[PDB]
């Protein structure tokens, strides 16, 4: 007969009665059960031919990925406890600054920049959520899924916040087009396709560990430097608190996703070969970074010297991580 | 001053852009979204009918949280689990084991449709849709962690989609055709739709009432909570079901709705079923697993297909005939193969519990009485031995359930049969065959439990075998839920 | 060896039964009962039991052989109560 | 990034300042601060073991508050009430009505420490000490409020207090002894010391487990959320007992505690001593009253006293003594006397419980047997009506509860009488008169139930007349809680 | 026999099944049972003295206090979850604005400011606690109290942001004594000696609807003027964001506040009497607010124009009731 | 009429006796009785009723009036066994 267990199975002999997290999180997934037929139905189906491919066939191995915890220790129960208080801080300031009627405040220059530099990165960053949503469902273990899963809603949330400010933005200045011009923007402002490429393309980036690179280690801090730190600094310069501490908010989750993502890359660096297969990706698409970086912050006020804040800061992010 | 809802909603989903630098196709490959030809233009006519945002969400699912895990604080020490009724019990252990990570699996289920879905509105939804599910794996873990001490048995909460026993493969099968291996349109419908609109969200509201009438809050509260999250992602194959309809795809529609829910019902007449009609005390049932589905099942189902465009499944006459049958098939299999699944199955054919039993099914005992007496007989002549198999049953071919139907003075059992490409498979129902027939690409080289014992491939090939290969030991394995206590009422 | 499928008279399930390809068709309906009869239908012996093809209909007497029958590895047979 | 808490604390408390405009006393009347005669500058001194600050409170009684309200929510349906031992009901119905005002009544006694003293530590640890009370008197409302319905006697949790009935009446002249009539000083020491720190913690520790045992979990989660918040306020005695003895004051200060213990006891012996030796069932008795005082208040109140350089109280050989008596004295009343009160007195004079009271108290049923001796003949030999009074008792005339004590083959009933200008009062222990005789004025003109009899001031003067002055009607008036049950087992 | 009933004995024939708030609140107090004797004892102790002369004999009057309702509905539990995320957003405040440095960007100047002008708000804060709280506990009515009850807390709550601001701005700013200077500003700063003879005298009125209008109705406009919306704007203006926020956030405390004391206002209006009963308060006490005021505002930059805004505003307060 | 506190023998409370400045110290100790005697104490009647003053051990032949005792209103009294 088989004994009751101090905890899971898959658990015993850890000598740190597991946490709540190690309970809740680890190894969830069971596709990775059958690397030949993953999915139990007939084998030659397109998404088994897509999960061999683009997740098995990964040159970024490891023989435990399972092993994966995430730095912050994220369950479902303590995300929401986090951003239940960080987001009373922002509907507060929401809220308070409106009181105040803050929107009225601002110059008529500061607003063309918002209209042009701010709320068209309603787009981009969505397209955030569907590139790490996507690192969601292909990760090759329950523990990665999950800090994508985390990172995901982050990035939902900060499409909301970024479309809450556009209707009052939209309020307050109607002769604007405020939430109807900003697919234009996205779609045709020489500031925007330096981003818009380098995440179109990087949206198709199949295998997780190119998806994780392409989407967290290069994308994310491009996107994080030009339009959290800069537009953060300059906003704040010029006149706009609001966007000033709505900016800096959102970095509090920009830096919990380069956590994880940093404490993965320390993962996959306990293997010979990683280092190289993922300076690989980065200089695929670091260029395109660059590029994404150069286009957007030289249409902006101090161009040039934001350019080489933003390109440094980035770059400082993967240096950090080897 | 904060702004109405109302006013800046749109705005979340106003998300699809024209890409330029990738193709449509190649950033929303057809076998992920399957846009199935319509434009993105006239996808952006989905509309969820019930709209949520971030910060009310982060916010409710707080409270929500809050409140159960302090339900589970309070009672942990109280341990009502040791004395509950074991049928009970089981049916807990049966729960936890076939949600758990299936719940779990859900989540990349809505990442799919989250990445992958044309409609930015469905892209939203299915991004809570996919929190939701993150909570349900995780709770449904935590909670029945409290009792690993208590069985080994409840290591199976997180161990049973792990192993090959023969349940978990008929979970795995349901899944993982209708929520996994599926793009984005199709997972809208087959499983928001049909699955969680047609069946979870009413299970879930019937397992949390007789979670309360069984004295157990813990899990009263658990189950009655996920419930909550349902409607906020199950909503989400209406809209799609809504936009295949007014272009040129009523059919194509229509067939997954029809695949859908026969192999929803079919895991569902056994998962479910057997509990309502056998696990669950006589003074505790409140109305049959067939009134049950009559009622809160088939009518909404109606409903909703009336409402959509759309007509009934070719096979729904079949279908109501087969709630008078098909789970006393599952129960008696459950039970006689009781060794082979982690829980302990209750026989539940006691005197009273068979009038009640011929009360909703008459002329039961003329035919699933004759078998049970004849197990009786076997328990009250000491010869129990007679009552424990020695071989497999047939699986159907796609449920990966076993083909039984009714015995006794009206036996009705068929096996539906099909050669295929050299192979002979077998169904258990009409529809469990038709199933294969319209996508026999999707099935073709998958075998059942029944076919990888003939190909060899459980060694040794006999009974202990397949024991291990099933990942079942004495301890986890299954026996008479009351130790034979219902017996002595006949000697 | 042959395996066939066993829809059992009066039982509710087809069952995996291991026969040889020289048992007789009486053989196989013995193999059969040792899995239903007494374990779920009761033994009736002013009756004899009957091996016909579950597809079609089809019936066969008691003392043809399984290689005989050209049945189908996991073929499904009915094992009837007859006279 | 935020501070640590210890960096800035001391500045929520930095104060004092010296008023100009208006004069100190003025500011800080002695009657209302009992400063006496130290400095404002020793009573910054005063500091309090456990520190919290405005946003930390906030912030953990939300998670406090939204557990047990989600817990009362979960299980409200259920209605575990309707099938609760009825010794349990009756013992619910008696907490709330002494408690829920009173607790209310506390948040002024703490609101008097919060304005009118000197210490700052004091006077914000006040301030949480009456935000804890607010929630107190209300959650101990929103509770028993599920109830009304099913007995007038839940009407009492708000009624209670507001009336006239004997126990009521008892209630208030404890606490306004205690923490209404007295200065800050006072309260902090009377009350959050004696009372809070001496007894309640201890009682609500008691009161959930056996409300936990009892199988009533929404309020074994009341009570224990209840107990959480105790030390926090209950602390203020100390600090003020320490800055009293360190200056010119260990006498002034030995007195009060002196009077605040007794006066507890006292309190205590009528409404816990009996529930815990008799309505709660025998199979569910960890320990005596007896016991229970003295592992869990009395080595705890030595160890206190030693701490801060006080000795024990002059009547303590008594005290120790008086556990064996007091309470069943107490229950013997309440039962014979039981329409006097508003919840159902359970007899408790079992065969079993006989001899459980038997093992805890050896020579109980050469004692307090006796009684209940002619009690059981008369209810087995069809004459009940000697069972319920014609009479009043004597009350005492401090604790206003009767003057009761050892019967049987060792009796021990005494009267400690006073005269006092004019006036003859009753005093029901060598303390209840003592206490009287240190404060007269504070007590001189008061009259018990028993005065107000005599002096006419119950009209119709007989026994239907004081029904209706302590505002008892049937419905409410109270009864065995078994319905007699446990006579069947003498005949 | 006597009936179960629908809901308290006290609230029956109401018509509106009871709110949460009508059952925790209502009808709370006993000691005004017997007004010739409150507490259950001798009927000539100093407290039995005190109750009836300060409660019972107030020219205030209603023949039913116990009819009031706090227009916020205010119980225990809705407290906490009100300011429970008041406070995420302002320790989010704090968190974040420090995270920058905020106190490193003010000037010589604007410190100095500080010190004299915010600081020292610590005493006034307290006071007015002291001053809340006394009402509290004299109150002829459990409504009344717990009105009182929260609105103390909340004054607390300001004291706790007072006393944190003052040890990261004596952190940031050692050389000014910061947390060591307050007590002799405040009793020694003709700045400050407008409001404390006003504070200090009100704090020895000692019938219940003298210290209502002393304290409520006259003394915490003026300090709510004076302190919140002056140094308000002007912190703002001088380039400190977390005081002008901070100071906003807790102006909506004193709004609620406010509304309760309109409220009762509102109540006692329904008896003949009382608008002179209180006109004849206000006209005591008022012209110690004009001087509190005065002295203030005047050693302010635009001195002259915050005494006429202010005094005008807190005026207002008053006019809207009657 | 004149009222007395009665501390009965072998009782466990005192309790209120309304008796009469004429009744004797026997009758005193039967209006008790009715409330002590077969309601909590077992009567005795080898055995005689006395009646004593509480506070100083005091006692009060049987045929001694209220009235000449000198008792003050409410005065407690021990009602006890003797022969
Ligand atoms: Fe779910
Ligand atoms: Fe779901
Ligand atoms: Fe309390
Ligand atoms: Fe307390
Ligand atoms: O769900
Ligand atoms: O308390």
């Amino acid at each position: 007969a088989l004994k009751p267990l101090k905890t899971w199975s898959h658990l015993a002999g850890n000598r740190r009665r597991p946490s709540e997290y190690e309970v809740v999180s680890t190894n969830l997934h069971y596709f990775t059960d059958n690397p030949e037929r993953p999915w139990e139905l007939d084998s030659n189906l397109p998404m088994q031919t897509w999960y061999k491919k683009y997740c098995f066939d990964s040159p970024l191995k490891h023989d435990d990925w399972n092993a994966f915890r995430d730095p912050d220790q994220l369950v479902y129960r303590t995300y929401n406890l986090l951003q239940d208080g960080q987001e009373s801080y922002v509907q507060g300031l929401f809220d308070q600054l409106n009181d105040r009627g803050h929107d009225q405040m601002l110059t008529r220059e500061w607003v063309e920049t918002l209209a042009r530099f701010y709320t068209p990165a309603r787009y981009l960053f969505h397209a955030l959520q569907m590139g790490s949503v996507y690192i969601h469902q292909i990760a090759p273990a329950s523990t990665i899924t999950n800090c994508a899963t985390y990172e995901t809603a982050d990035h939902l949330r900060w499409l909301t916040h970024t479309a809450y400010r556009t209707r009052e933005l939209a309020n307050c200045y109607p002769d604007v087009g405020f939430g109807k011009r900003e697919r234009d923007v996205w779609e045709n402002d020489p500031a925007w396709q330096g981003f818009r490429e380098l995440i179109e393309k990087a949206l198709i980036a199949w295998d997780w560990g190119e998806a994780f690179t392409a989407i967290n280690l290069v994308t994310k801090p491009a996107v994080e430097e030009a339009l959290l730190q800069q537009l953060g600094s300059l906003a704040q310069s010029e006149g706009d608190t609001l966007l000033g501490l709505l900016a800096q908010a959102q970095k509090r989750d920009a830096e919990r996703h380069r956590r994880w993502s940093s404490a993965l890359v320390k993962m996959a660096l306990e293997k010979e070969g990683n280092r190289e297969v993922l300076q690989k990706w980065v200089a695929k698409w670091e260029p395109l970074a660059d590029k994404a970086i150069e286009a957007y912050c030289s249409a902006l006020p101090d161009g040039e010297n934001a350019i080489v804040e933003a390109k440094s800061a980035s770059r400082y992010v993967r240096q950090m991580m080897g | 001053s904060m702004l109405k809802r109302e006013d800046w909603y749109d705005l979340t989903r106003t998300t699809n852009w024209t890409p330029k630098y990738v193709t449509e196709n190649e950033l929303f490959p057809e076998e992920m979204s399957g846009a199935r030809g319509i434009s993105m233009e006239a996808w952006e006519k989905y509309d969820e009918p019930y709209k949520i945002t971030y910060p009310e969400y982060v916010s409710i699912q707080r409270e929500k949280d809050s409140g159960a895990y302090s339900i589970k604080a309070a009672l942990e020490r109280d341990g009502f689990v040791d004395r509950a009724d074991p049928g009970w019990v089981s049916t807990m252990q049966l729960h936890f084991g076939a949600a758990a990570l299936e719940e779990y699996a859900a989540s990349t289920a809505e990442a799919r449709m989250a990445r992958f879905a044309k409609a930015p509105g469905n892209r939203n939804m299915a991004t809570f849709g996919m929190m939701d599910e993150n909570r349900h794996g995780q709770i449904q873990l935590y909670f029945p962690y409290a009792n690993v001490k208590r069985s080994r048995k409840w290591d199976w909460a997180h161990k049973a989609i792990h192993t090959n026993e023969w349940a978990a493969i008929a979970a795995r099968s349901f899944f993982d055709d209708m929520m996994m291996t599926r793009d984005s349109v199709a997972v809208s419908i087959m499983l928001t739709f049909a699955f969680e609109t047609g069946f979870s969200n009413m299970q879930f509201l019937g397992l949390a009432a007789d979670a309360a009438e069984a004295g157990d809050h813990t899990f009263a509260s658990l189950i009655s909570s996920i419930q909550t999250d349902e409607s906020r992602h199950a909503q989400q194959g209406g809209p799609s079901l809504k936009i295949l309809v007014e272009n040129g795809k009523k059919d194509e529609a229509q067939q997954m709705v029809d695949v859908a829910i026969w192999r929803s019902w079919k895991l569902f007449s056994v998962l479910t079923g057997p509990i309502m009609d056998y696990y669950t005390p006589l003074e505790s049932r409140n109305q049959s697993f067939k009134e049950f589905m009559l009622e809160w099942i088939v009518a909404q189902f109606e409903r909703q297909l009336l409402d959509l465009g759309l007509d009934k499944p070719w096979y729904w006459d079949q279908f109501m005939q087969d709630l008078d049958e098909t789970h006393h098939g599952m129960h008696l299999g459950v039970w006689y193969w009781r060794p082979t699944v982690w829980w302990d199955p209750a026989a539940g054919v006691s005197p009273e519990e068979r009038e009640w039993l011929e009360e909703k099914y008459p002329g039961w005992n003329d035919t699933w009485g004759q078998c049970w007496d004849v197990i009786t007989d076997n328990l009250v002549n000491g010869k129990p031995e007679l009552t424990v198999p020695e071989t497999l049953p047939t699986i159907c071919n796609m449920c990966n359930l076993p083909i039984a139907h009714t015995p006794g003075n009206k036996w009705n059992v068929k096996d539906y049969q099909l050669e295929y490409e050299g192979r002979l498979y077998h169904f258990g129902s009409e529809a469990d065959r038709w199933c294969f027939q319209i996508d026999p690409e999707r099935y073709k080289n998958h075998t059942n439990l029944v076919d990888r014992f003939l190909k060899g491939e459980i060694q040794p090939a006999d009974l202990a075998g397949a024991l291990m290969y099933m990942s079942l030991e004495p301890g986890v394995m299954g026996d008479d839920a009351h130790d034979y206590e219902w017996v002595k009422a006949y000697q | 060896t042959f395996p066939i499928m066993s829809n059992f008279e009066r039982d509710f399930v087809i069952q995996l039964v291991p026969v040889d390809t020289e048992d007789t068709m009486d053989q196989v309906a013995e193999k059969c009962a040792y899995h239903s009869i007494n374990r779920r239908v009761h033994p009736q012996p002013e009756k004899i039991l009957r091996v016909r093809r579950h597809e079609d209909g089809t019936l066969f007497p008691r003392g043809m052989i399984v290689s005989d029958a050209g049945l189908r590895p996991t073929e499904t047979l009915d094992i009837i109560f007859m006279d």
